């Protein structure tokens, strides 16, 4: 079965803070029988920018990935001190030290195979997800292990 | 002679049914529902159409409903019918009131289509049988996402 | 007396979504198929028939809005141009 | 880059019989329903679009001569009217 | 807006596809598909389609058949297509050419419809699939008489 | 399974002779799998008369049935001397003598039960059927249990 559950289109950040809309403004329920509990929303590409970029690990221990968001100058997602914050500025083109906040791993979903999570370096264990914010949704790290309320996970469709 | 026949307003007797299911038993109540009875009760009543409304059937007794319908005498007298229904939906057909995943029950269209032929509804002869559903047939949002 | 007919004919269905997908409904301004089919034949049974009635409501589902859904005309055994002619 | 362009948007089967019937077919002047369809199509496509020149199919089978049977219009997804405007 | 593009005559490559089923393993032969496929492919010539005549495919041959028409790159520059398709029927859909009773091997419309959508065939987004089929679906004669 | 074999409409006789045409003219072949062997026939009443009237019997061992067929004079199919022949002239209302060839005995048919065959009062275990000759149907009194050619059965349609 292609359980699909899509949540998001494109959204820009407001006070210094990453907001997305979701595809649904009414809460249209199904009229299928059984229920439509969400567990994946990835779908995104819709023609506000969303930048991924990937780099070689010398040490290779996943695909390393990068987020960052067009501003006024250029803002990185950031995860220093266990915490999650926006940084601004740009990459300093390929990254040094392995532990950072810029590089990302990507691992693979059972769902349809073609999507990948996001994980961070900085911290061990921790996971990179989004949850329901009153009329939007918000991109708030949570352990994708422990179901922390609904738990949507964040996946990005990959390039054919 | 490319139009169907349309008998007098003074003197003609239409009939349409208009089945909504939005209580179940072990299903989420369809809220909603409501709105959708009345106006389309309102809009056939506005049409020219002696509106039947029934809410909450089971499939079982879905059908003798159909075989009420077809076996009452304003058909004589009638041109068309419509046939509106409304309840959740699996890809075999309509849910009814009682429906459950451990043990389906399930009006299928062909049962529907069936039920008012020409053979088991000899009053509806070259009149058309005008059937709206309003359900669900599967499990796919409907969309899918091809790379342009 | 006994002039014969044909077993299954003057037949048309009209699903709300193709086979194999969903359909939605609003909480409270009612089904968005049956609002949809309540205002088009609103505004056009006295200059379309069944059929282009069904049919304008297939096209207003034509782009999709992120809740997409896409009428259905199943097993349309009609003859002729059927007008409602509600009121003549 | 990416759409969602309505899996299974535009469709229209049209069968030769409605479910449960037989179609008949001339041993040498070929199938009846194919033959009205190609004489139709030869006549009726240069001012009548697809859904209506199987309409015209569907009306030529009306009255029961017989070999009797009923074309169907399974499936009508069409949004739009096609004429398939033949050499222009 | 209300009409399907129609580019010009020069440029355009349209596709369709005629399927018929006249020799069988275990089925009496359908006589009369010569002037079938002869009368059907002159008509779509005249409309302006290169046809593709095949014939005696089994349901696997009649698959892998309609991907191959599906992924042909003469689609990216078209508007439209047909697949005519006649053969043998019974109530699930068309007979292919090893159809028996003990052993079924029966092409649904189902399938015909799944292997044309827009996921499998993004070539033909908003594109009418045009199929006519020409299959019995049952035994009965379609006639039922009645006491009028 | 609704096993229905419609093979006459209406017709008269020619040369004392009962005649019948078909619905079907030129002989159009289905296009389902399986072979469509005719088995019955008796589907009449298609708006050149065929009269058929009940007796009632002093010794009832089967509903009294007649056959007729309006002429310049009335004729009624007879069975006389292990033949069949068409005499002509009006039945002598109530037959005194039970061996006759104007009554007949009709029994219930498997099919859909709602038909029935016709017996020969002057003969016992023949049966009235009809076979294919050329492009019409002539009625021959053939054995039902022997298998004669395709032996066609012949039915007539009763009243609600």
């Amino acid at each position: 079965v292609e359980d699909n559950c899509i949540n998001f289109v494109a959204m820009k950040f407001i006070d210094n803070t990453l907001y997305f809309i979701a595809e649904d403004d009414e809460n249209l329920e199904s009229d299928y029988f059984g229920k439509l509990e969400s567990k994946l929303s990835v779908i995104r590409n819709l023609n506000t920018i969303f930048i991924i970029s990937m780099y070689k690990d010398s040490q290779p221990r996943g695909m390393a990935v990068t987020i960052s968001v067009k501003c006024e100058k250029i803002s990185t997602l950031s995860c220093e001190n266990k915490i999650i914050s926006f940084k601004e500025m740009n990459p300093p083109d390929n990254i040094k030290d392995t532990k950072s906040d810029i590089i990302f791993f990507q691992r693979s979903v059972p769902g349809h195979d073609n999507k990948m999570q996001f994980e961070s370096s900085s911290y061990e264990g921790y996971f990179l997800a989004c949850e329901k914010e009153r009329d939007l949704f918000k991109l708030i790290l949570k352990k994708e292990d422990e179901l922390g309320d609904r738990s949507i996970m964040f996946t990005v469709q990959n390039e054919d | 002679a490319e139009i169907y026949p349309i008998m007098d307003k003074s003197s003609r007797t239409r009939l349409a049914l208009i089945i909504c299911n939005e209580e179940f038993d072990s299903i989420p109540r369809r809220t909603g529902a409501e709105v959708d009875i009345t106006g389309m009760t309102m809009l056939l009543q506005n049409l020219g159409y002696s509106v039947d409304v029934k809410k909450n059937l089971t499939a079982s007794d879905m059908t003798t409903e159909l075989e009420a319908f077809a076996h009452r005498p304003e058909h004589k007298t009638s041109d068309s019918t419509f046939l509106v229904f409304m309840s959740h939906g699996i890809r075999e057909g309509i849910c009814g009131k009682k429906h459950s995943e451990q043990v389906p029950d399930i009006l299928q269209l062909n049962a529907i289509f069936n039920m008012l032929n020409t053979k088991n509804c000899p009053s509806l002869k070259d009149k058309p049988k005008v059937i709206i559903i309003q359900a669900c047939r599967g499990d796919s949002p409907g969309v899918v996402w091809f790379k342009d | 007396a006994i002039k014969k007919a044909h077993i299954e004919k003057d037949f048309i269905a009209f699903c709300s979504s193709t086979p194999d997908n969903v359909s939605w409904r609003h909480p409270t301004m009612g089904s968005v198929f049956i609002g949809r089919l309540i205002e088009h034949m609103q505004e056009y049974a006295c200059s379309c028939d069944v059929e282009e009635i069904f049919r304008k409501v297939r096209f207003s589902f034509e782009q999709p809005d992120g809740r997409a859904q896409m009428p259905t005309t199943e097993r349309v055994t009609l003859t002729r141009c059927f007008y409602l002619f509600p009121g003549h």
